């Protein structure tokens, strides 16, 4: 039953999928399947995208946008680090020992 | 060794940053022992799509 | 975070005296709320780690032909049972591990000076962060719950829905068991103060249509309410409380 | 006003869908219940003293006691046998407990 | 750990890149440097996936425990 | 790593946060100035069913699909009624009407289970009526006239009688009743007679109606009506047995309407049927036309009068047996200049 | 020299070949989940995913094993 309703919505999704039509197209009591239809779409599933409508234009400020993004930025997540290198002499003479 | 791990870590709020720690999340144990939490996030993510 | 991200929407929004939650355009919202403080304070007590689980998490994926198919398993070579459970687990009480051993009567102001001492310790763990440790991300989802509960309490009609609701009239007995007969469970000790100070809260706005339901909630309710004030060292054994 | 406990009823209160005497109790009691159970959006929003405690000063200070603590065992280079120990009574507890004890005999 | 790590891809480069050296160590050294060369973008992916992870449990008690609800 | 670079980076870590929240500020002001900007975070939802997010910030409570609010369950009475689940008893309900005596016309035919007390009948029948597409002004054509009409006909359900309460003899009696039927689906008419043992449990009448859709590739408008035409017939011979008192375990019939009803045993001789008796007891899928199909529009239980099973069509597209009103399933709008 | 044998990970749910299709993959689309799973075959691109994140790339180079690191 429930793949049945789930694949007859999804082959027109803008039509609002009725218990009626599940009703009269597998065979089984009123009570249980309108249970399962009210069960699915309640979740999404099923009816989701009847009357959709379009977002119709973002004015982006900066660093609120795709690939804004900088190595400059301050990584307060994202816990790897990048390390300064310590150039001192007997420090190299350490890392050449190393 | 609480006293030392109860002083770096009171740097760090203090300081603002937060996250992992960094030599812990380097390894490759890390990622074996949290096996189940990351199976959850990359399909929570790859199916949003931003993976 | 489709849990973690609507608490923090609700909680948000709750606090905010400027945009109304109410219930009667939408009434099972405080159904999700109660139950799923009901199934967080069920696996606390047992120490049960949700969310991140390895179980497969998926049930059953897959007449006068049950005989012909016994036989089948017969001459190839050559009847289920009912189930029963509930929507609900058990209160708290008449389970294995909770049983009372001392009603943890502390009174308000050895509270706070239980909290003060504790935050003004060099080794506290009272910012131990949320993902470092599950045990104090179930104690933020309910302190997160609660804090929301005594929020949406402010109106009207919101005060008259939650009356009823027998899943928050089992959360009020559900929680108020389990912070004054087993605290050890909740990390820090600032929680379970803000637990009776939003429980009180929450049941000032309710109680004028509030029917108890059973006896161990009616008792809990007397302690609670106790538990606000000092004491002394028969007479009077409550030394009065002033009020700056 | 003060409206009633009928009016409290589930009845003659609206549900999730999907007369004359109801909608009039129902203007006193949203105008009753509403200047009663509405929050104080002012000041003494303190409440206690442990909703204003701040982590961050308590951390700050915190890091400055261990430090200075630790500061005070270690690099103090005195020895053990010339820590002098401190007195047990003060000045003005030395002469109160000589005055008290003179007169304990009345 | 950056010094070892250069002279470990300088060195599976050598080890493919003359002709004397087996076709059983040839190609194992150039899977080693496949491996070799793609450290930070394995670095990138686990640092955002983790970091995901940090949000998920970011739930404003934590963070605010100054919170004035009603 | 000394104290002179640990406060340099933060300072050149609160200077890229104040411009973040300049950025945050000026992403909030540019919506309470009714223009669509994006923020820091994504915008929240699109069109589908759940609002459009990019908003001045409202509550919306439950932001419906159509013109219907969600259906929101007990939960508690469904354990209620899941756990005492004893039996099901279906129900065959008829819903016949015309434009006289009443406005709508709605021929639909359902089951229903008997034992169901969790749905109350008029939110169904108040869904179905919303499922027609009738118009606001659905309470002078009233949900009251079919919710009556179907608390009447599961009234009247006198249940499987001793045959399934008191006694089951395993394989039942020599009850064999005549079914027929007569389907009216689109533009094709299912005729078909076969023999029914109403003495018997396990005679499951759907997974009959499958199998013989099976053979004849119906569309499954036939499935749910043939099952529905069984369980009719069946239960309105079982009531004219019960409302005479037939006593279900000894047979002894003793009627002139009924017992004349009822086939005569089967025996070795008469195993096959004759020819010209074999040709009534056969699907035969007529087509029929536009007069036939006007002329089909118009025109103790009484067990001569067989009812036929014609439907309103749904207004679906996808399902045989539907009128392909409403969305389309090409996505357009239609913006001409 | 102490290199890192990274073929080594053969663990039944993958293979060796599988693993030298990964790199190979990953190093031609870099990290287009979608085509380097087209190019591997007969797997989800999560558990690329999850198998890229559980390399031992670097955990030869580093330290210890799992006394201690000290502060």
């Amino acid at each position: 039953y429930r793949n049945f309703m789930v694949n007859s919505y999804r082959l027109n999704p803008n039509e609002y999928f009725s218990v009626t039509t599940a009703r009269r197209n597998v065979s089984g009591d009123a009570a249980a399947l309108f249970r399962l239809h009210k069960f699915l779409t309640k979740w999404g599933l099923i009816n989701y995208q009847v009357d959709s409508k379009l977002l119709p234009k973002n004015i982006e400020p900066p660093l609120t946008s795709q690939y804004s993004t900088r190595h400059d930025a301050p990584r307060g997540l994202f816990p790897f680090e990048s390390y300064k290198p310590s150039v001192q002499l007997p420090d190299m003479a350490k890392l050449k020992k190393m | 060794n609480e006293c030392i791990a109860s002083t770096s870590n009171a740097l760090k709020v203090l300081s603002g940053d937060e996250g992992y720690n960094e030599d812990m999340v380097r390894r490759a144990n890390f990622y074996k022992e949290n096996e189940a939490m990351l199976r959850e996030n990359i399909e929570v993510i790859l199916s949003n799509g931003r993976m | 975070g489709e849990i973690n991200t609507a608490l923090n929407t609700l909680l948000v929004t709750s606090a905010d005296s400027n945009l109304k939650i109410s219930l009667v355009k939408y009434p099972e919202l405080l159904d999700s709320l109660a139950i799923l403080g009901m199934n967080l304070l069920s696996n606390l007590s047992q120490n049960v780690v949700p969310y991140h689980r390895n179980t497969s998490d998926y049930y059953y994926e897959d007449q006068h032909d049950k005989m012909v198919d016994k036989i089948f398993e017969k001459v190839n070579n050559n009847s289920p049972a009912v189930k029963q459970w509930d929507l609900l687990p058990e209160p708290i009480r008449f389970l294995p591990n909770q049983f009372p051993l001392k009603i943890h009567r502390t009174p308000y102001l050895t509270s706070l000076k239980k909290i003060k001492d504790e935050i003004d310790d060099p080794f506290t763990k009272i910012n131990t962060r949320g993902a470092e440790d599950p045990k104090v991300l179930i104690n933020d989802q309910l302190s997160t719950i609660s804090m929301i509960l005594r929020n949406i309490s402010f109106s009207d009609n919101n005060s008259r829905i939650m009356s009823r609701n027998f899943y928050l009239k089992r959360f009020i007995s559900d929680l108020l068991w389990l912070v004054l007969i087993h605290p050890e469970n909740f990390t820090c000790n600032r929680k379970i103060l803000n637990f009776k100070k939003d429980l009180v809260i929450v049941l000032s706005n309710i109680s004028h249509l509030l029917e108890i339901a059973s006896s161990i909630d009616c008792l809990l309710i007397l302690i609670l309410v106790i538990s606000f004030g000092q004491p002394k060292l028969e007479s009077l054994t409550f030394n009065e409380f002033q009020l700056q | 006003n003060i409206p009633s406990l009928t009016s409290f009823a589930e009845e003659n209160n609206y549900q999730y869908g999907y007369t004359y005497a109801q909608q009039q109790l129902n203007k006193q009691r949203q105008d009753f219940e509403r200047v009663r159970l509405r929050p104080e959006q002012l000041s003494n929003i303190i409440h206690d003293e442990s909703d204003t405690i701040s982590f961050r000063s308590n951390l700050l200070k915190n890091f400055i006691s261990s430090n200075d603590a630790f500061n005070m065992l270690s690099l103090t280079t005195v020895p053990c046998d010339r820590i002098e120990k401190s007195r047990l009574f003060s000045e003005k507890t030395i002469r109160y407990l000589m005055q008290k004890q003179h007169e304990m005999k009345t | 750990i950056a010094l070892n790590l250069d002279t470990t891809v300088n060195d599976c480069l050598d080890k493919l890149l003359n002709d004397e050296c087996t076709e059983s160590t040839r190609e194992n050294a150039l899977y080693d440097y496949y491996a070799l060369q793609l450290l930070p973008l394995q670095k990138a992916v686990r640092g955002h996936v983790l970091q995901f992870e940090w949000h998920q449990n970011s739930l404003l008690t934590n963070t605010h425990p100054n919170f004035l609800s009603k | 790593f000394s104290n002179k670079e640990y406060i340099s980076r933060l300072w050149h870590t609160l200077k890229y946060y104040q411009d973040l929240k300049n950025t945050r500020m000026k992403s909030i002001t540019s919506t309470s100035q009714k223009i669509p900007s994006a923020s820091i975070w994504g915008n929240g939802y699109s069109g589908y069913g759940n609002g459009i997010t990019n908003t001045t910030t409202r509550v919306i409570p439950q932001v419906e699909v159509g013109n219907r609010k969600h259906y929101l369950e007990d939960k508690l009475k469904v354990y209620k009624q899941a756990m005492n689940e004893t039996s099901e008893q279906l129900v065959p309900i008829r819903l016949e009407f015309d434009q006289d005596r009443d406005r709508f016309f709605l021929r639909d035919t359902l089951l229903w289970n008997k034992n169901d007390k969790l749905i109350k009948i008029e939110d169904f029948v108040d869904d179905m009526l919303r499922d027609y597409r009738f118009e606001d002004a659905t309470r002078e054509q009233h949900i009251d006239t079919i919710c009556q009409s179907i608390q009447e006909q599961i009234q009247e359900f006198q249940g499987n009688p001793y045959i399934e309460l008191n006694q089951d003899r395993l394989g039942g009696d020599d009850l064999r009743i005549r079914i027929k039927l007569d389907i009216v689906v689109g533009q094709n008419q299912l005729i078909d007679q076969f023999e029914w043992d109403i003495s018997n449990s396990d005679n499951c009448p759907e997974e009959f109606a499958e199998s013989m859709c099976q053979e004849l590739e119906l569309p499954g408008e036939f499935v749910t009506a043939i099952a529905h035409s069984i369980r009719e017939q069946v239960h309105m011979y079982h009531k004219s047995l019960a409302l005479l008192g037939y006593n279900f375990d000894g047979s002894a019939i003793e009627d002139d309407d009924i017992r004349s009803r009822m086939l005569p045993t089967i025996t070795l001789d008469d195993v096959y049927r004759p020819a010209a008796e074999s040709k009534i007891f056969t699907p035969n899928l007529l087509q029929i036309s536009a007069a036939e199909l006007e002329r089909l529009d118009k025109d103790l239980p009484d067990i001569a009068d067989i009812p036929r099973t014609f439907r309103t069509p749904v207004p679906s597209t996808l399902m045989p047996g539907g009128v392909d009103v409403g969305p389309s399933v090409e996505s357009y709008e239609l913006r001409n200049t | 020299l102490k290199k890192v044998k990274i073929l080594e990970q053969i663990d039944e749910n993958w293979s060796k070949e599988d693993l030298q299709k990964l790199l190979k993959g990953i190093q031609e689309f870099g990290a287009d989940w979608y085509k380097v799973a087209k190019n591997v075959g007969n797997k989800s691109p999560e558990q690329c995913i999850l198998r890229f994140l559980q390399l031992p790339i670097e955990d030869k180079f580093l330290y210890g094993d799992g006394n201690g690191l000290g502060p």
